[PDB]
């Protein structure tokens, strides 16, 4: 039987170029190609993209940044393209040496290209963050994709620049670069004892697994309904239908209780929110106020001695 | 501020994990309480308010307001089915399926139920019908996959119902939504693509029999669809699966039945 | 040089502007953290040097 | 008991086992055939749970942890006390997971929705399986499997992490951790855009799908759909599961040595093994 | 012209301001690497 | 320099002086933390050894 | 939207402010400057 | 400096007194914070010090 | 200070006494959890030290 | 190269301008940084050497 | 015309964008010749 | 190779020539850096022994 | 249409040709200056 | 159609020819310029 993981035919007309209230669309571009192979799977339609002060800005330091990086990938090759070809995943941008500390002082072959290229990253995803907020304004929604950006961004920063304030170095920061920040995670677990022994280390996990349980839950429920139009989640909140009835009493006789059409999505945007919160909660106590994780569940009732 | 504790073992660290379990117990509350707006008080099985409705109360009313004049909404609110049900119980006691007493599939019951909704149609953000006939749509035609127009349509019993004369697609997304079928009789129903097998040679419709094609109810205007009529045609075709399993001409199912 | 207006025939100003404002803080940050960078020309550790700061 | 529109949808027939011995509901529950087996398994599990938090003599929560057998025990079973509570406990979880899956097929059917929910559930039983029966069978014990402790699994998750070094040089692993990261940034813009829909600024009317796609257009220039992310999701946390269990089928039964060894292939392609430079030669 | 709707007065006067504004900011660039080279020369 | 203030027929003042608000204060604290971090001009680690509050 | 008159009188007032902020930042540098020069 | 009050017809009340006081919060967390990590200027530490209580 | 009334026209008391509530027990138990740290005015040990308790 | 003119007859000047400015400054960092990089022309390390900042 | 100039506005296009491409030709030969004397690498 | 504009009637100039820009500056990169990766024909390198810069 | 196209590709055939004159001029300049065969 | 397959074609004919010339480059022998150094005496 049709299962509805593909459309089965596509049909196309006019782009549709989208709303317009308090947007200004001469920053909207132009609408860019059909894609049938994206097609198959959910719209065709590419752009238009607004860009705007802040998405120049974000471009223009994400592009910096990006290309510091791979600058100093170059160079860490010999400026040679099948050594970067056979290096391109272990180059690596280091943070600035122990000796250094916070101090602006390092040599820029060791330290000051890395404070250059995270000072890029910094002011790309701050701008990008107004961007989320401005789009958000600009048609008259909730803010909240800005506020779970928001988390996401705690997360980072916490990695990447309160925790070396708090620590007193930068060399506690992430290096960029794919096996480099691997194994910086894999120290960072291996210095400060077990992280798996850190209660919020243990709830992030938790939020984790919970959002792929909840996304796999909504998204099967939704398309098990979609064959009376449940797809269409607003019109439900709007005027209940049979398919938000036929949800609800699936999950209510599987399991005692059940959400609505827009409450689900409350539980799905905390359930997402919390793995980084939870995570830059953690981070932040490693180090700074716990130096070994095990002892600590040992002391408190989680380890066996 | 590595290792220094208030009173016994309790430091920033109990702290942070104490007061997250004070404000995740708080916030399982305010979700659950979020998610009682729609169906509740709860009812008894005869339609009077229970004697139990939950450890968890009811929350403050809100109000949507729907686009296009469409009016207001409050939930909480005061709810009622709007319909007669058609349905007996089989046991005095609580807690038992409640059998249809005629015809389920046009009485609305079971799988094959609707909900009546607005008999409005559905309205996009500009204003126009959302789903709309492609040959009453300009500039839609189908992009790429087995086009179904002109292709038979089987029922579930292996006999030809009819044949497809025109798709409904919504305009916003560019997605195909109904098939509309004409019959034998000429007359033309309508059928959601969720339900439908596009094959090489025919539409299958494993959902209905052909000798049930004539019961799908039909639309007051050719041009538009309203949403008590979507939500009554998508119904009427899904508690097919449920209602139509004798006439269901399948291999494994009469060896089961033959099983059993 | 004298026709270089025609340029504003070309392209609105507010971006124009919002672009080169944004360009010459990011160059701007980028050389003097480079000047930074160089045991030389690190102001602040040559005028500690100079003064006997340390 | 019953919601404000439970009432029409509350019919017999639906159900794959029993005819109507088991059709009836207990409160809000719906009871089954496979319910029935499901409550008991779960009572079972639990209670045994409890008996071998007795015999190791702790009543902390978090300590209780139900080893399974050593490896001297091979594929065979153990003494209660020692390995075969392990056992019943895993054989009673096995059975609760399928009935869980096959309820919700009864569910389902009864309701006239499709069987996409317990065919999700059934990759999260199959990992699990990976993880308790097919791994240590095709490894040649049941000391190769996790305990049944709060914090003890994670000893487990570590040391068998450890013995192949960091185990993020594992590929069928970073391509699993990469769709687990991608749902859920996926669920967090889903569910945010459609409160942010259904919930505009203070006093507006409700949003539309067109101010949706329109709002993700201006962010990202592409908009996938209502349809679109709602497969998408699915599909995200279905590919994250499976590739997970991948890893670990891999792990110990094909490759042995440290995993960063592995990716010692691409240097040593023929074209750059030699060159030198760079952080590999 | 039709590409943002300004004349050519306007663009005249436009460029004339912005080029005023360029020769003082490159005025000020060039005092201030003046005073760079005669306390630190870089050649 | 005296028609500078046709700026304002080219930006609203609103997003303007908001944008100037974030990046002064941004722009302050960055300053203010490089010279934290340096160990002169640390003002809080230069008066600690001043007064001999060790 | 704005006319010339509103421009000139959002300027001045603008650059009154500025100048305003540079003066109390110039007294603030000389001050650093006395305690602990730089060159 | 007269004319300061025309900012209150650009920028909403609501808003900016809300801001300013999350602001000024975070400021004066900051700066104690601050105060309490260096040796000196902890009073915490400081007073225990000099009222020879250990 | 005659005017201050006028924030009520501002917030709606409802939200801001919660708030404020929050933000005070909040306070009150961050201070006395720091003070509670401190080997000094931890009132506690002072007293056990005090009476021989131990 | 007189019918040059006509790949304005292909192409919108908007985008061709946008490109050329980021690939020319693109360009530009990229060549100084290579001659930031070799110990010769690395022309701060030069000029160190030359008046021994050292 | 994909972009709908006509040949006038083409050729003043040019003309302009030439100029303004032999000014920064001219700079960066001056900058050349600059370096070359003073460290060349020939 | 007289119909070869014939390809014109197949391509849309406006991809063609993107595409061409890019492969050609990324061609030249390639070459330039290979070039610069070898001791010989390090130009930088054979000008730094040659004039003594090392 | 034809004509388009061939005035299109005479156009792209002579800037190619400039093109290529300016690098084989380089490449004899280089070859002089340093050989690779 | 034409479309699809030229710009397939161009793709892999650019890659195949930098994989050989990369392979040629990688031996000791046919580095053309290693052993065109190695002639002239340029190390
Ligand atoms: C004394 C004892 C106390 C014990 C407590 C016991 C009980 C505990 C549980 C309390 C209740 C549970 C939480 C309720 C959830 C729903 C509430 C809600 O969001 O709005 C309801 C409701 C509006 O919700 P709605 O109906 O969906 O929107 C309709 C609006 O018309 C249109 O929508 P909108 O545009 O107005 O936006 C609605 C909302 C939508 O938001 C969401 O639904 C998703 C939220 C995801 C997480 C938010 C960001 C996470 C921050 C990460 C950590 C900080 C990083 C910051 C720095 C990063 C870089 C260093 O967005 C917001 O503005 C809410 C604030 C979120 C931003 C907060 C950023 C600073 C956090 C600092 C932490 C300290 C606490 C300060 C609390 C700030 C309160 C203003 O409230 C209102 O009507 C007024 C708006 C503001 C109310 C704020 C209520 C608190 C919400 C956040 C709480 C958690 C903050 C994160 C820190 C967690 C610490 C552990
Ligand atoms: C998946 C790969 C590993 C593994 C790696 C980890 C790691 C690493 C961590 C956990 C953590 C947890 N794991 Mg484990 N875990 C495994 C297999 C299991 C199985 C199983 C039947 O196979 C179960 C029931 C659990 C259960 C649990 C919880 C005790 C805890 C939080 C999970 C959570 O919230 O998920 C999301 C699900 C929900 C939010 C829904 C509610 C689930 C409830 C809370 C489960 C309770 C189980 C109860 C104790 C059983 C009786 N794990 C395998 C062997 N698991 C975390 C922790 O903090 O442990 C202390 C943690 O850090
Ligand atoms: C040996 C290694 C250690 C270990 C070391 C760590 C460390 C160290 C950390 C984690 C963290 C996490 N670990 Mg652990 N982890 C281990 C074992 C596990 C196991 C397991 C089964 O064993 C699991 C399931 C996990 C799971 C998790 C996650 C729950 C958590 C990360 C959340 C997240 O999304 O972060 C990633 C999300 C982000 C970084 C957010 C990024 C947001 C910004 C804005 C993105 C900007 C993009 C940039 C501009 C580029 C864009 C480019 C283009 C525009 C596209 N860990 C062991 C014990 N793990 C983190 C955590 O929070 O721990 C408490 C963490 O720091
Ligand atoms: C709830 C926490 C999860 C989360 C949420 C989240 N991320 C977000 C958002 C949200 C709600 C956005 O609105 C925002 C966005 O626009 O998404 C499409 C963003 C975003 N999350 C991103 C990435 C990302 N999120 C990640 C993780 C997560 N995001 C968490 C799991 C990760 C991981 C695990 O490493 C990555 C890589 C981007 C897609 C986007 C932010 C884009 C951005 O900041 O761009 C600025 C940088 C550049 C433009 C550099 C470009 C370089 C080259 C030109 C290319
Ligand atoms: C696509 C795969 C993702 C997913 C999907 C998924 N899980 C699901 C579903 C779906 C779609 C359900 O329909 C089903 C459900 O009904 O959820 C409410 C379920 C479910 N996912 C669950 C949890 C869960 N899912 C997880 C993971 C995920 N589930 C995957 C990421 C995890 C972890 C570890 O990541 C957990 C903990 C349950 C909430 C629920 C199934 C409940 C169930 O099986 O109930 C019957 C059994 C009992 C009530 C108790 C049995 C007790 C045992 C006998 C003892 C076991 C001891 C244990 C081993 C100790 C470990 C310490
Ligand atoms: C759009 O749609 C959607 C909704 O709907 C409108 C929904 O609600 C939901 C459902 C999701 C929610 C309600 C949000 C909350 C859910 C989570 C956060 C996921 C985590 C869930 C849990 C941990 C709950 C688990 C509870 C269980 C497993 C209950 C166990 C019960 C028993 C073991 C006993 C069952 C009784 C039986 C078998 C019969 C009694 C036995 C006899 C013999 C008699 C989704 C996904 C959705 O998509
Ligand atoms: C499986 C065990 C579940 C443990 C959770 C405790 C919740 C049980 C309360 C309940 O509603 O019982 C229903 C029954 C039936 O009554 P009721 O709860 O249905 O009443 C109507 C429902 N309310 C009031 C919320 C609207 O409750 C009782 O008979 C006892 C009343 C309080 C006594 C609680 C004793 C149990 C405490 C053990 C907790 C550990
Ligand atoms: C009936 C005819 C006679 C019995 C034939 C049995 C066929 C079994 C297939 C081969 C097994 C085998 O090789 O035996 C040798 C092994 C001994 O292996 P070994 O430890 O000596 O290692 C070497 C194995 N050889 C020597 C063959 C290379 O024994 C086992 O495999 C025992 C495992 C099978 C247990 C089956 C339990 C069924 C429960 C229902 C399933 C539900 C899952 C619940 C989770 C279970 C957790 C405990
Ligand atoms: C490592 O070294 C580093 C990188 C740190 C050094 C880097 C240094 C460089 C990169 C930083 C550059 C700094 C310069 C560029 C910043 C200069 C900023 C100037 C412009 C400050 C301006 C201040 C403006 C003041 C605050 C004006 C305030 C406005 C008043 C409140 C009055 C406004 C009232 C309005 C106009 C009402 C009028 C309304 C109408 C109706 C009349
Ligand atoms: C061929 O193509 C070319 C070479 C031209 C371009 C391609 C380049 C490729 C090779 C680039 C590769 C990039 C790498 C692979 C990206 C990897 C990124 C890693 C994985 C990110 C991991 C962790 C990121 C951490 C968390 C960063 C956190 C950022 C901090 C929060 C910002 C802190 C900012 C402070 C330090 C600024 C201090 C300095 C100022 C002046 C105050
Ligand atoms: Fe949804």
């Amino acid at each position: 039987e049709y299962q509805n993981i593909f459309s089965q035919v596509q049909v196309r007309g006019p782009a549709d170029l989208g709303m317009t209230e308090d947007v200004n669309l001469a920053n909207r571009s132009g609408v860019g190609p059909f894609s049938t192979l994206l097609g198959w799977f959910g719209n065709a339609q590419l752009g238009p993209i607004y860009l705007g002060s802040l998405g120049v800005l974000s471009l223009f330091s994400g592009l910096m940044w990006f290309f510091t990086i791979g600058i100093w990938f170059w160079y860490q090759a010999g400026w040679n393209p099948a050594v970067f070809l056979r290096d391109l995943f272990f180059f690596s941008l280091e943070p600035p040496a122990p000796e250094y500390g916070l101090s602006f002082a390092a040599p820029l072959k060791e330290g000051g290209l890395w404070l250059i290229a995270s000072f890029f990253m910094f002011v790309a995803v701050w701008s990008w963050w107004g961007r989320t907020y401005l789009r958000a304004q600009a048609l008259g929604m909730g803010k909240h994709t800005a506020w779970a950006f928001l988390s996401a961004i705690w997360l980072w920063m916490v990695l990447g620049f309160i925790r070396p304030i708090l620590m007193g170095s930068w060399s506690e920061a992430v290096p960029y670069g794919i096996f480099s920040h691997l194994d910086w995670t894999n120290n960072f677990s291996l210095v400060h004892g077990n992280l798996f022994y850190n209660p919020f280390h243990g709830l992030s996990i938790a939020f984790l697994y919970g959002s792929a349980l909840l996304f796999a839950m909504h998204g099967a429920t939704i398309l098990a309904v979609s064959r009376f139009g449940g797809e269409r989640e607003l019109e439900q909140i709007a005027d209940r239908g049979t398919a938000a009835e036929r949800a609800a009493l699936f999950w209510r006789w599987t399991m005692g209780f059940n959400a609505t059409m827009e409450g689900i999505h409350r539980w799905a945007i905390w359930m997402a929110v919390l793995v980084t919160l939870t995570g830059g909660i953690g981070i932040l106590l490693s180090g700074t106020v716990v130096d070994n994780w095990y002892v600590w569940g040992q002391n408190h009732g989680m380890a066996p001695l | 501020m590595v290792g220094v504790t208030a009173f016994g073992n309790f430091d920033l660290a109990s702290l942070a994990i104490y007061s997250f379990w004070i404000f995740l117990a708080g916030l399982i509350y305010y979700l659950q309480t979020e998610n009682m707006r729609e169906g509740y008080p709860l009812e008894n099985e005869d339609g009077t308010p229970a004697a139990n409705q939950g450890p968890f109360p009811l929350p403050k009313p809100k109000t949507f307001i729907l686009p296009h004049g469409r009016g207001t909404l409050t939930v909480p609110g005061p709810e009622s089915e709007d319909r007669p049900i058609a349905l007996a119980r089989t046991a005095v006691s609580e807690g038992f399926p409640h059998a249809p007493t005629g015809d389920p599939m046009k009485d609305g019951v079971g799988p094959a139920s609707w909900v009546a909704r607005r008999d409005l149609p559905e309205l996009d953000g500009h204003g126009h019908n959302k789903i709309k006939p492609m040959k009453a749509a300009a500039g839609f035609h189908v992009s790429a996959g087995k086009n179904p127009i002109g292709l038979p349509v089987r029922g579930c019993d292996l006999e030809i119902a009819g044949k497809v004369v025109d798709i409904w697609v919504d305009i916003p997304e560019q997605m195909a939504r109904f098939l509309e079928v004409e019959l034998k009789d000429g007359s033309t129903r309508l059928l959601p693509m969720q339900m439908v097998k596009v094959q090489s040679n025919r539409v299958h419709v494993n959902a209905l029999s052909s000798d049930l094609f004539a019961g799908i109810p039909t639309i007051k205007s050719p041009t538009e669809v309203t949403l008590l009529e979507e939500d009554k045609i998508c119904g009427y075709v899904a508690g097919g699966l449920m209602y139509a399993a004798p006439k269901r001409k399948s291999v494994v199912a009469a060896m089961l039945a033959e099983y059993a | 040089m004298s026709k270089f207006y025609k340029i504003w025939m070309i392209f609105d100003p507010r971006r124009v502007f919002v672009a080169q404002g944004v360009f010459l803080f990011l160059l701007a940050v980028m050389i003097h953290l480079i000047l930074l960078s160089t045991p030389s020309y690190n102001w602040l550790e040559i005028s500690a040097a100079k003064y006997n700061r340390v | 008991a019953l919601l404000s529109f439970e009432r029409k949808y509350r019919v017999p027939g639906g159900t794959l086992v029993g005819g109507n011995l088991f059709d009836f509901w207990v409160g809000p529950f719906y009871v089954g055939f496979f319910g029935v087996a499901t409550f008991f398994f779960a009572a079972l599990g639990i209670i045994l749970i409890a008996w071998s938090a007795v015999l190791q003599g702790t009543w902390n929560p978090q300590l209780i942890s139900v080893y399974p057998p050593a490896l001297e025990y091979g594929l065979g079973g153990a003494p209660l006390a020692k390995g075969g509570l392990w056992q019943i406990i895993t054989i009673c979880a096995t059975g609760a997971f399928v009935s869980w899956a096959l309820r919700e097929v009864e569910i389902c059917r009864k309701l006239g929705i499709g069987y996409h929910i317990p065919f999700a559930f059934a990759f999260a039983i199959l990992a699990y399986l990976t993880l308790v029966l097919f791994r240590p069978v095709m490894m040649g014990a049941w000391g190769y499997a996790f305990p049944y402790g709060i914090w003890t699994h994670l000893d487990w998750v570590s040391n068998t992490g450890y013995t192949y070094g960091n185990f993020h040089y594992n590929p069928a692993h970073m391509i699993a951790i990469s769709f687990f990261f991608t749902n859920a940034l996926a669920l967090a813009l889903h569910g945010a855009l459609v409160l942010s829909a259904a919930n505009p600024e203070k006093g507006k009317e409700m949003r539309t799908p067109d101010h949706e796609d329109t709002f993700f257009r201006d962010l990202v220039g592409y908009s996938i759909g209502t349809l679109g992310i709602h497969r998408l999701g699915l599909l995200l946390s279905l590919s994250a599961v499976f590739f997970s269990a991948l890893c670990m089928i891999i792990t110990g039964t094909i490759w042995f040595d440290q995993w960063v060894d592995w990716w010692q292939w691409w240097v040593k392609l023929p074209w750059w093994a030699n060159i030198p430079g760079g952080i590999n030669g | 012209l039709g590409y943002t709707g300004l004349t050519d007065e306007q663009a005249q006067e436009l460029h004339s301001v912005y080029m005023s504004g360029l020769w003082l900011f490159s005025a000020v660039a060039i005092v201030a690497h003046l005073a760079v080279y005669i306390w630190r020369p870089w050649f």
